[PDB]
């Protein structure tokens, strides 16, 4: 249990708070969206990020940020522009990019 | 885009 | 007072709705479930709101009634992606409603 892991935990909860509808809380449901994996090479969501975090798979901040960026880019790719999902990802890009900026400053001291 | 998730909103 | 024109709009409103089996347009889009709706649609409209307006004497000419019908359709095309049940239903409603409105206006302007 490092200062870094503690920081990523805090950062992840801050990112989740930006997603008021819990659209990105769990993997896109493949039973409801059967062609999802034909388009999206590497699915991601906040619960998977939490699993990765707790299993020590975020060695550095870049790897964490890469996964957050995937949540957003996957959603813009899969969905039509005029959907709740796409629009939500566009808002999350902005609000979550800002959470990450502040957290990175802290990470890079460690 | 894929087939889509359908629905209206949530 | 209850006029012949109001009676005609009641009938017309019901004719426009027979074309809508899924009751896609029967009530306002629910904002609890569609929290981005007002970010994209300035003036929501639906058939129940139109009936409220009609019964409260807000459609005293045919144009104002047609304007709100046309808003139901155009709002739906605007909000929803093309490849959807909802967008397809609004395209069909444009087609089917255009025809109901044509004959009702003819009757109205004789009053």
């Amino acid at each position: 249990l490092t200062p870094f892991l503690i920081l990523l935990r805090k950062t992840l909860e801050q990112l989740q708070e930006k997603d008021t509808g819990n659209i990105f809380s769990e993997p896109v449901p493949l039973s409801e969206v059967p062609d999802y994996l034909d388009h999206i090479k590497k699915p991601m969501d906040f619960f998977t990020m939490k699993q990765n975090l707790e299993a020590y798979r975020y060695l550095n901040f870049d790897d964490f940020e890469e996964d957050f960026n995937l949540i957003v880019s996957n959603c813009l790719k899969y969905n039509a522009k005029d959907t709740i999902f796409y629009r939500a990802a566009v808002r999350l890009r902005e609000q979550g990019g800002a959470v990450l900026r502040q957290a990175r400053r802290q990470a890079e001291k460690m | 885009s894929g087939r889509g998730k359908g629905g209206k909103g949530l």
